[PDB]
């Protein structure tokens, strides 16, 4: 019986390219296949991913288009990949990682040709950057939970996922279907460009702000911080006076002189440190 | 003409899978692909990208086969998937330029009028970004040689989308620093750009190295670009510039010490407050 | 597979239906506008299973 | 042929080189100036002409050595720099 | 179906549902965002409530029957000793609507 | 290395190389990994390593097992319950009981799995005179396993901390080193 | 059997030469099509390409099952420049190995009426190298019946080693159409 | 100098020493 | 990790969320806020949100299941947009007027010159009034004084009719009222301008119907 | 530090739970129970918290 | 939005009777309903090629 120890690997670009389909087609629960191996009896690599033509209105899944999925494996044999199709994955923008009546049907389909085949559901509305909403599921067996039994084997303590959601149980999680765990790959390599992201070329970083629009903005912090002064003194006066709502009831809605008058000097006292280290570092290298 | 060009994680990520692709199939050394975009005002950004089977040979410098027609069946392919990404260059993860790549360019405009092709060095990088961006443009000589066909570089930087940024996030969450602090940031930004500026002297000094010994032969438009930089290059002792320093100088100076002052007197008032709570708790406690 | 069809239909067009209004018959192919009874106005893609020049505002 | 530093040259100077007077080396430089081989301005006052650009010139093998000698300064105070930069930021550089 | 209010964040969109409540909204791409100005129809999901497609301004259905009642084919001919008040009717309606000019000449604004 | 599982196997090689001896580097180095490596099963893993190193002074793992159990990651946590467990193994020590008491009923399945695994490890062959924690704990061990609220590896801790408890009869110890103090090879194989 | 082709056309300045009626370049619009046509007729799976050898040293359309496609491109084609057909040999190789049938035979058949200005050394040199990567090649001459004829004999017979039978030449004549000695040639004989 | 004051201050803020009922609570309301 | 803790919890502020109106605060997480479906509730409010945004009857952003306040929103959310003066703007004039010189003086008195004088007022010890009613027999010119105003006035205008302040939803018409008065102050030197007044200012109101 | 940040990651979990309705009390009863008008239609009996 | 327009109400005294000092909350609906409808032909929004006849 299958183990619930099984875990999908999904590498970084198979994510990209299920988030990137996510925030591509939304609300239509935009679908593709997923592409990689089942090494073993307890591990599924996803090594890529491709999405389908998604005709029409995609609210619900569009019975995957078999002509259209041949002729990706083929070129894709063509120009690389020679690996089957490992499951299927989609899109729930905002509500959740459950699966609906017709990804249940869509995941029968996919198990009838492949035991093993997986539903992956990502959520490309409710990630955010560090923390990417996406799940793995298969399917559990109506003959069996009729004919008690636990469509799972229970040798690891790898069943701690998230204490699964309230949504996902209500949506027929643990009933119909069970969540598989989801791994990532590192390599090291593609990390590296992923890094190289944000970076700026040296001429950004040695770049001088303009010197009048940075006196300006001198002088318009600092007026502000003039202001915030005034009221800063008015606030630290009338502080210990009383404090039966200075606790939290006494900044809400009105401004916190404090705050942002430790705001403006962080963000002058930076400004005017780098250009004054930029404006020295080129003085001397640019001689 | 294209000035600026956009490339995304999800195209880094699968130019390296595409090499690893090839990589493990045979040796090639370098491995070409079709790269899809968008034209927003005179900026490419190109978003996605799909492998291609193209080889060549070592010597000739002319033997090179490219399926233009497995090109147009994916182009097509990814057109039904998503229709915005439109055909906008092409991708080759060579350390450097290649001959072939006039000809590729040509066979490549014959799809795109306007294309342009971005070398993706796969190894990886320390001191610049992993894309250099480049446009074919015929060549006008002053000195009346025949007009060719040159590669012109465009400058090119690493963007992403709202999903794309939430994934890498997510794949760097671990090795990526945000503790850091704005000023210590800007601060590695300068000394970046001092590595970088000292990794393009170098390259100069190298080549200028090679044609004083002989290697290269002179090129008049290098030497002419050589002394107007040599010649841009400023003087910071000329006793104005040095009293407009000094003047912006202390003009910074000045906010910064009132900023600093402003943050002393914030920090003895989060003292008195803490000291405050301090000793009432102690009291209540003693009570 | 007209049977099978028509079954399908029919497990979609079981009983109860809850009744609206057609309040508005834009062209877009055509869509309805159609406003039901819970007070709740919807648009309609796609008509439905009566015929588009049959309804009325 | 005059450095980057004291490149002003005086109306007795260039009316010697181009044998022409004075009061013509100032129409001369103001075609020169029109025409775009040399950019800068002229103090009659004190009859000189400041310069700060002139047309790229073709370069000799001894001048190409001697702008790398005058590179290799350049890339050598950028390295001093950069390792003075790096070691006084060392703890918070990232 | 409910009517934008305001565009927030080139992603974000407050739009009130005709049944009254009022979101923060997604918009799906191709909708051309300049398009849908505050106060447009839209056609938001029923479930996520991103919106899905700009409208034309609505029509009710009794504006609607109103502008398509039949008033039989009742001519001129069919009335009586009505001859100057049907001249005042069809000064006040027709000629304002038809030659729009002789009353801008003239320098008044029609009945 | 690069593989998580062979970080977590340099882990469990300082344990065992180091085990009983306390040697400080060996210490700096599971607790780093234990803090700042990016993967929880080696920081588990390391504070497992930790709780094997500290056997020979079981009165100075409850410091540091008590800053990383009142603590951030549930891996962490957990990882110090059974560090506390391997530790005082035998011991009946008051102050990792008391430790371990709040790591019960822990928001997390696993972790209240392994505080109730190390608190029966604890006072394995133990009585209410020698530790007055012995009773609180079995009734514990039976609400929890004669409830529905706890989860499935809750009811799984329960049952192994009884069993531990009354393990071998309750006529057996678990000692890491033998009664005339030489390490216990088998027994440290063995936990 | 399967046969993954490719048909390289020589279209020199020569091929608006009317030995062959009408032109040569009609006469090699035939010679393709009943190629093709041989091709089809044999199993389907097989798959046939054309490259263009002229100054570009060109490929029209890769591998492809239909023959619309290639007919319509080779009518899409004009005679200019001079053939090199080094170049042409080794890119047909290259699209020879980057084909999606593996499993196909390798096959590259050369319609190279032109005088070949390549030195006898290097086309050995080919020859040596497709026949040990395992390519056969049919090449077929018309035209100059002297001038190549020679080179191309050595070409086949260096493929051919001592039993590489898969290398073959046919020279025709100027006479009628390219169609009845290509129709009663070993080559297509043997199909 | 006032550098030196804000990093005195900072350090020398002295800081005090320091349900499952709710819980359950949650749990069994989910 | 607290860095990365605070990126996460920014999850709750998915795109699909119901409109609010933060009403009262009760706790520092805790508040009362009117969801825009016609209830209210007492829910906690997200760490990360400036305090001093939530100001009284701020429009805030409620989950749209937990219905917990999840961000605050402009205050620009509103129904009764302002004119776009470009083209929604009036052609009457005070030349067009005509007449009635005391009344477009005291109007002027009114709305015009306190909203560039306020500090002449202040000085001179007048307070100026927010309000002016302009009653009067129909066709004696209150609309059309208020399309010259509103031509002339360099400062926002925000015309209403009362009658469109009644809606069927109920809740819609003070949440119009809110609206229109948050406008008015976020846009401020603002005028604004209700229509017969009286279509929602009658004296006598009979609860129960 | 590791309380506020605990603190930060169950307030997530902790945000989803439903918000709780307002109502204004009009009468106590006994058993405690009291009568509550719940804004804005529905008057209910709610059994008061053991706090 | 249909500029050359005409609206025709017939017996418009239903609607446009007169304004009642003491009327009920029905006379105070309808009396918004005529506001509306003055405000609609002569408010603020000036009225162009959309004429008005009431029987
Ligand atoms: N003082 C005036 N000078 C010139 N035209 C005027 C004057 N007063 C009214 N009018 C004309 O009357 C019409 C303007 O009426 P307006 O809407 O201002 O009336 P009102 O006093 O607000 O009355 P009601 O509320 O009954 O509609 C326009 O035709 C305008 O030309
Ligand atoms: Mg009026």
């Amino acid at each position: 019986a299958v183990d619930t120890a099984e875990q999908v690997y999904i590498s970084s670009l198979a994510l990209l390219k299920m988030l990137k389909h996510g925030r591509a087609g939304v609300p239509m629960e935009v679908m593709g296949l997923m592409l990689g191996e089942f090494v073993d009896d307890y591990t599924v690599r996803v090594i890529d991913v491709f999405a389908m033509p998604q005709s029409g209105t995609g609210v619900s899944v569009e019975a995957v288009d078999p002509v259209f999925q041949a002729k990706m494996l083929d070129m894709l044999k063509q120009t690389g990949r020679p690996e089957m199709v490992v499951g299927w994955y989609h899109s729930h923008p905002g509500f959740g990682c459950w699966l609906s009546g017709v990804d249940i049907n869509t995941q029968q389909s996919f198990e009838a040709l492949s035991e093993r085949a997986v539903a992956v559901v990502v959520d490309p509305i409710q990630s955010v950057k560090g923390k990417v909403v996406i799940d793995a599921f298969r399917l559990i067996n109506a003959n069996m939970m009729v004919l008690g039994h636990e469509p799972r084997q229970t040798t690891s303590n790898l069943g701690h996922l998230n204490k699964p959601s309230i949504q996902a149980l209500i949506h027929g999680l643990n009933r119909h279907y069970y969540s598989i765990t989801i791994n990532y790959r590192k390599n090291e390599l593609e990390q590296k460009m992923l890094l190289n992201l944000h970076k700026k070329s040296w001429m950004e970083g040695l770049t001088l702000q303009d010197y009048s629009e940075h006196c300006k903005h001198n002088e318009s912090v600092v007026k502000e911080m003039l202001e915030l002064a005034k009221n800063y003194n008015k606030a630290v006066e009338e502080e210990d006076k009383m404090t039966p709502e200075q606790l939290a009831i006494k900044n809400v809605g009105k401004q916190d002189p404090k705050r942002h008058l430790e705001e403006h000097v962080d963000v002058l006292m930076t400004s005017n440190i780098v250009q004054c280290l930029a404006a020295m570092l080129d003085t001397v290298v640019f001689k | 003409a294209v000035q600026k060009v956009v490339v995304h994680p999800l195209v880094l990520l699968s130019v390296v899978d595409h090499f690893n692709r090839i990589g493990k199939v045979g040796n090639q050394k370098r491995v070409v692909g079709v790269l899809l975009g968008s034209w927003q005002k005179k900026v490419l950004d190109v978003s996605n990208s799909f492998a291609v089977p193209f080889d060549e040979d070592d010597k000739d410098d002319s033997v090179w086969f490219l399926d233009h027609d497995y090109l147009e069946n994916m182009y097509g392919m990814f057109k039904k998937v998503n229709a915005r990404e439109r055909i906008v260059g092409w991708y080759h993860t060579g350390p450097k330029l290649h001959k072939n790549d006039i000809a590729i360019n040509e066979l490549m405009k014959r799809y795109c009028p306007n294309s342009v092709l971005v070398i993706i060095d796969v190894k990886p990088k320390d001191l610049g970004l992993p894309t250099e961006a480049y446009i074919s443009v015929e060549e006008v000589h002053d000195d009346g040689t025949p007009t060719s066909k040159t590669f012109e570089h465009v400058t090119s930087e690493i963007g992403a989308e709202e999903a794309e940024e939430v994934g890498v996030e997510h794949l760097l969450r671990d090795i990526k620093d945000t503790t850091v602090g704005t000023l210590s940031q800007r601060i590695t930004n300068q000394v970046h750009g001092l590595k970088g500026l000292n990794s393009k002297l170098l390259d100069i000094r190298s080549y200028l190295e090679k044609v004083a010994t002989g290697k290269l032969p002179i090129n008049h438009q290098i030497i002419y670009q050589l002394q107007d930089v040599f010649n841009l290059l400023p003087d910071v002792s000329l006793q104005e510039f040095v009293k407009a320093f000094y003047l912006k100088t202390n003009d910074q100076m000045v906010v910064v010490y009132l900023a600093s002052l402003i943050r002393s007197v914030v920090a003895l008032h989060n003292l008195i407050n803490n000291k405050i709570a301090n000793r009432d708790a102690e009291k209540k406690e003693g009570q | 597979k007209i049977k099978e069809n028509s079954e399908k239909i029919k497990v979609n067009k079981t009983l109860p239906y809850l009744v609206s209004n057609v309040i508005e018959l834009l062209d877009v192919g055509k869509c309805a506008v159609i406003k039901t009874s819970t007070r709740q106005t919807y648009f309609l893609p796609v008509i439905g299973l009566v015929d588009a020049e049959k309804l009325k505002p | 042929t005059r450095p980057a530093n004291h490149r002003q040259l005086t109306f007795e100077e260039i009316a010697k080189s181009a044998k022409i007077t004075v009061n013509e080396v100032e129409l001369l430089v103001m075609k020169a100036l029109s025409v775009g081989l040399v950019k800068g301005s002229i103090d009659e006052v004190d009859k000189r002409v400041h310069m700060t650009w002139v047309q790229p010139r073709v370069l000799d093998l001894q001048q190409i050595k001697g702008m790398k000698d005058r590179l290799e300064f350049w890339c050598t105070d950028v390295k001093s720099m950069e390792m003075l930069v790096e070691h006084q930021a060392h703890d918070i550089l990232t | 179906v409910g009517e934008v209010l305001k565009q927030l964040t080139e992603e974000k969109f407050i739009v009130k549902a005709t049944n009254g409540p009022r979101y923060v909204v997604g918009c799906r791409r191709q909708l051309d965002k300049s398009k849908l100005k505050p106060g447009t129809r839209v056609a938001l999901d029923m479930t996520t409530l991103t919106i899905m497609r700009y409208l034309p301004r609505e029509v009710d259905p009794l504006v609607y029957n109103m502008s398509h009642e039949d008033p039989g084919n009742v001519s001129y001919s069919e009335i009586g000793g009505l001859s100057e008040q049907i001249r005042e009717l069809r000064e006040v309606i027709e000629l304002p609507l038809t030659n729009p000019e002789l009353f801008q000449r003239v320098g008044i604004i029609p009945p | 290395d690069k593989d998580p599982i062979l970080r977590r196997s340099g882990m469990y090689t300082v344990a065992m190389a180091y085990c009983g001896s306390g040697n400080n580097k060996a210490i700096r180095r599971l607790l780093h990994v234990a803090v700042s490596d990016v993967n929880d099963d080696v920081r588990r893993a390391a504070v497992e390593s930790l709780g094997f190193i500290l056997f020979r002074t079981p009165e100075q793992c409850p410091s540091v097992v008590s800053l990383l159990s009142e603590s951030y990651n549930p891996h962490v946590r957990y990882g110090a319950a059974m560090a506390l467990g391997i530790c005082c193994a035998g011991t009946g020590n008051k102050e990792a009981i008391n430790l371990l008491e709040p790591m019960t009923n822990d928001p997390v399945n696993y972790v209240r799995q392994g505080a109730l695994i190390a608190s029966a490890l604890i006072m394995i062959q133990q009585t209410e005179i020698t530790c007055p924690k012995v009773n609180q704990f079995r009734q514990l061990y039976s609400k929890v396993i004669n409830d529905k609220h706890d989860d499935v590896m809750a009811k799984f801790g329960a049952i192994l901390a009884q069993g531990i408890l009354d393990a071998g009869g309750h006529n057996v110890t678990i000692s890491l080193q033998s009664r005339t103090g030489h390490t216990h090879m088998p027994s440290v194989v063995g936990v | 059997v399967l046969e993954s082709t490719m048909v390289c056309v020589d279209n020199s300045e020569y091929m608006r030469n009317g030995d062959f009626l009408p032109t040569r370049l009609q006469a090699q619009q035939d010679a393709v099509n009943i190629v093709c046509h041989s091709k089809t007729r044999s199993n389907p799976e097989n798959n046939v390409g054309l490259i263009t050898l002229a100054n570009d040293c060109e490929v029209l359309t890769t591998l492809t099952p239909d023959t619309g496609r290639i007919l319509s491109k080779l009518h899409t084609v004009q005679p200019k420049g001079k053939i090199t057909f080094c170049t042409g040999i080794r890119v047909a190789h290259l699209a020879l190995k980057h084909r999606q049938g593996k499993n196909h035979k390798m096959r590259i058949i050369a319609f190279v009426g032109s005088p070949v200005e390549d030195n006898e050394k290097d086309l050995v040199k080919l020859a040596k190298r497709l026949k040990k990567e395992k390519v056969n090649v049919d090449i077929i001459n018309f035209g100059e019946e002297e001038v190549n004829t020679e080179k191309l004999t050595a070409f086949v017979n260096t493929l051919n080693g001592k039993d590489g039978t898969g290398s073959h030449l046919v020279t025709v004549p100027p006479g009628p159409s390219l169609a009845d000695a290509l129709i009663s040639s070993p080559i297509l004989a043997g199909e | 100098f006032c550098l030196d004051i804000h990093n005195m201050s900072v350090k020398a803020m002295r800081f005090p020493p320091k349900s499952a009922e709710e819980r359950r609570e949650r749990e069994q309301q989910d | 990790e607290f860095l990365h803790a605070q990126e996460e919890v920014k999850r709750i502020q998915s795109i699909p969320l119901v409109i609010g109106q933060f009403l009262e605060a009760v706790d520092q997480n805790t508040a009362i806020v009117g969801s825009t479906t016609g209830s209210n509730y007492y829910v906690r409010i997200l760490s990360t949100i400036d305090r001093e945004l939530l100001k009284p009857n701020a429009s805030v952003a409620l989950h749209k299941h937990s219905n917990a306040l999840v961000d605050v929103l402009p205050p620009e959310a509103d129904s009764s947009i302002m004119m776009l003066t470009s083209d929604q703007k009036p052609d009457v004039m005070y030349a067009d007027i005509g007449g009635m010189d005391i009344q477009k003086q005291e109007v002027r008195e009114a709305v015009e010159l306190p909203l560039t004088h306020f500090e002449l007022y202040k000085q001179i010890g007048i307070d100026p009034p927010r309000g002016v009613l302009m009653y009067g027999p129909p066709g004696c010119g209150k609309t059309m004084l208020a399309k010259a105003v509103a031509h002339h006035t360099t400062a926002a205008f925000i015309r209403v009719v009362g009658s469109e302040f009644v809606q069927k939803y109920l809740g819609e018409g003070p949440r119009m009222v809110r609206d229109v008065f948050r406008l008015a102050k976020e846009n401020a030197p603002a005028i604004i301008f209700i229509d017969e007044i009286d279509a929602i200012a009658t004296k006598r109101f009979d609860a129960q119907t | 530090l590791n309380a506020k940040v605990r603190l930060l990651r169950e307030e997530l979990q902790l945000l989803q739970e439903q918000g709780s309705y307002v109502g204004e009390v009009v009468r106590a009863m006994d058993k405690k129970k009291v009568l509550v008008k719940v804004h804005p239609e529905g008057k209910f009996v709610v059994d008061v918290d053991k706090n | 939005d249909h500029q050359p327009c005409i609206i025709f109400m017939d017996e418009i005294d239903a609607i446009g009777g007169r304004r009642f000092s003491e009327g009920t909350s029905a006379d105070r609906e309808i009396q918004r309903t005529l506001m509306e409808l003055l405000n609609q032909m002569d408010g603020f929004d000036t009225l162009h090629r959309v004429k008005m006849i009431m029987a």
